[PDB]
């Protein structure tokens, strides 16, 4: 996106990823990076050995921090140190986090400039309407037996895999897919992606997934037909660019974040098709009821409210019943399923070998 | 009696050495068995009898691992056979390379 | 060519050595098109 | 005692190993290759038996 | 020249001054190139290429 929007050369932008180090050795250039590329103190690779005496030697004039709401972290703030700067910036679109460090950033960057209504942009044409919904779907009573025993640690995985989720996904889906409509599915939690992406044959990503493999994927799911839906992770949460994707769902999360439920809900606020009449976008939150994650949900979706976004409650999704066929639909299948979730927790004598 | 071995090899090599070749050159069992010891340093296990004895011998026992190879057993007495040629030639027991013979002259 | 050149006169050719001859997630197999490039 | 073929003698003696297994013809006979005459012809005669 | 002055090693080449063993010096380094490399690295350094009169 930065070649394409200015006239920059691209001999003079230089990338430092993990793939590739290689500095600019122009008098003046640009260096794109992480800040897990620079913060790193103790160990460094020869190559970025290098690097880091390159970006420390030099005076720098204008330091860019995207995602500004990491930068008062644990350590990501010693580039900002490290590396000199005359001039420094913050980006980010929930300037909030549960420890009192986002104060820091008004001495380490300096005050916030400006900021933009959501609502205001959403009339506009700017951006796309959102339809946000609360899903309350009731545990099935086996679960919830083990839900009041069972540990806190190990609580938080029973209530994310119940049944009633399964089926109500599955409805949603096909019911989506025959409308046409680019569904994400996020879940924080790994072994739930990858039981729900084998159960229902659907590509995942998450944080094993390598570079090239996701790459492919995304293009995939943007251009090719076939594949309409996908299963991301925290991995996708915030940074990645779909401007195809239209439908968000949403089966667990990281606690009470605030700023991870607006991030996810980016996914769809930068469609393509968000000027054609009548069209809304959807965000689905499949919460099971009676559990702690109200009392987080109620408290993960409070950012989103100030902004201007309502959540609706569906208590209940018509049509679920007339379709074909549902995942535990039948006891059996929820008793095996219980269980399985249960159970989580001399040289010459080199010849010889 | 005066001391692992549950893998050590039912094979034996058995080194026959004459006290009158050995007592030319100021040697013993110790320094040999040693150096013997610490060309591989833990692979085989040895056993040297004392001067005292009327015949010198040293006995050897190749360890086999914790895996079993049974392509190995073919070839076992041929490895032994390698590595007593071996044990022969590239052997330094003491000394420097390229000197065949040394004479006292006044 | 360097001699006709030489004479002054348009050589119609020129001299051949100037002549510069110049993975996780393994359940969708098959499934995935390769759309390298948009 | 059920000889090699021209072909798997000469690849033999070729640098395909270091030595010839020492019970290089004991493998062979249990994969069922390298068989004699009596043994071809018995098996065969007692495939017609059967039926 | 298979190889020109932009290499380090041939400038220890050409630095020999009787000749024949500054032939015998050019022979071991020129024998074992295969292309007439149009385009040399530039010896500033390594990222570009500064055109040397070849063919490929
Ligand atoms: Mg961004
Ligand atoms: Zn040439």
């Amino acid at each position: 996106q930065f070649l394409q929007w200015c006239t920059l050369q691209p001999e003079n932008c230089a990338v430092f990823t993990s793939d590739n180090k290689e500095m600019f050795q122009t008098e003046s250039g640009l260096v794109v990076s992480t800040y897990s590329m620079v913060a790193n103190t103790r160990n460094r690779s020869h190559d970025s050995q290098k690097v880091m005496d390159f970006l420390t030697g030099r005076e720098w004039g204008f330091i860019i921090l995207d995602e500004v709401h990491v930068v008062p972290a644990a350590m990501f703030r010693r580039v900002v140190s490290t590396i000199a700067a005359h001039a420094k910036l913050g980006l980010t679109a929930t300037l909030v986090r549960e420890d009192d460090k986002i104060g820091d950033l008004n001495f380490l960057i300096g005050p916030k400039l400006y900021e933009a209504n959501w609502m205001e942009l959403s009339q506009k044409g700017h951006i796309a309407n959102v339809q946000c919904a609360e899903v309350w779907c009731p545990m099935t009573a086996e679960f919830y037996q083990e839900y009041l025993r069972e540990t806190a640690r190990k609580r938080m995985l029973l209530y994310i895999m119940n049944p009633t989720k399964f089926q109500a996904c599955q409805f949603l889906i096909q019911y989506h897919e025959r409308r046409g409509d680019k569904i994400i599915v996020f879940s924080d939690n790994v072994y739930a992606l990858q039981e729900y992406a084998l159960k229902m044959g659907k590509p995942f990503i998450y944080g094993s997934t390598p570079q090239q493999e996701r790459m492919n994927i995304l293009q995939n799911f943007q251009y090719n037909d076939q594949i309409n839906t996908i299963f991301l992770s925290k991995v996708g949460d915030t940074s990645i660019d779909l401007p195809e994707a239209t439908c968000l769902i949403q089966i667990s999360s990281h606690y009470g974040s605030r700023r991870q439920e607006a991030q996810r809900l980016g996914r769809i606020l930068r469609a393509k098709r968000r000027n054609d009449e009548g069209f809304n976008a959807f965000f689905y939150s499949l919460v099971s009821k009676d559990t702690q994650e109200m009392y987080y949900s109620t408290k993960r979706q409070a950012f989103l409210v100030d902004q201007g976004y309502a959540f609706k409650v569906i208590t209940h999704l018509h049509g679920m019943e007339n379709i074909p066929n549902l995942a535990y639909a039948s006891p059996r299948e929820r008793r095996e399923l219980l269980q399985e979730v249960l159970l989580k927790n001399h040289p010459l004598i080199r010849k010889m070998y | 009696s005066l001391l692992s071995f549950d893998q050590q090899s039912p094979w034996l090599l058995r080194l026959e050495l004459d006290r009158a070749a050995m007592n030319d050159k100021d040697l013993t069992m110790g320094q040999v068995g040693e150096r013997i010891k610490q060309t591989f340093k833990n692979d085989l296990f040895v056993i040297w009898s004392e001067d005292n004895d009327e015949k010198l011998i040293i006995r050897c026992r190749v360890v086999r691992p914790k895996s079993l190879d049974a392509e190995t057993e073919a070839e076992e007495d041929h490895m032994l056979k390698k590595i007593e040629n071996t044990m022969l030639e590239n052997i330094t027991l003491r000394g420097v390379e390229n000197i065949e013979r040394v004479v006292m002259m006044k | 060519p360097r001699k006709l050149q030489d004479l002054g006169l348009k050589p119609a050719s020129v001299d051949p050595a100037t002549i510069k001859r110049q993975i996780t997630n393994t359940h969708m197999t098959g499934i995935l098109k390769d759309y390298s490039h948009r | 005692y059920a000889t090699l073929t021209i072909d798997e003698a000469e690849k033999r003696m070729d640098k395909k190993s270091g030595e010839v297994p020492r019970w290089l013809m004991k493998h062979l006979d249990n994969i069922g290759t390298t068989t004699t005459r009596y043994d071809r012809t018995r098996r065969k005669l007692k495939a017609v038996a059967d039926q | 020249l298979l190889l020109d002055e932009h290499n380090e090693l041939m400038r220890q080449a050409l630095a020999i001054k009787d000749s024949k063993k500054r032939f015998a010096a050019i022979w071991t380094l020129c024998k074992t190139k295969m292309v007439c490399e149009t385009d040399v690295p530039s010896e500033d350094d390594p990222t570009q290429l500064v055109s040397r009169g070849g063919c490929g």
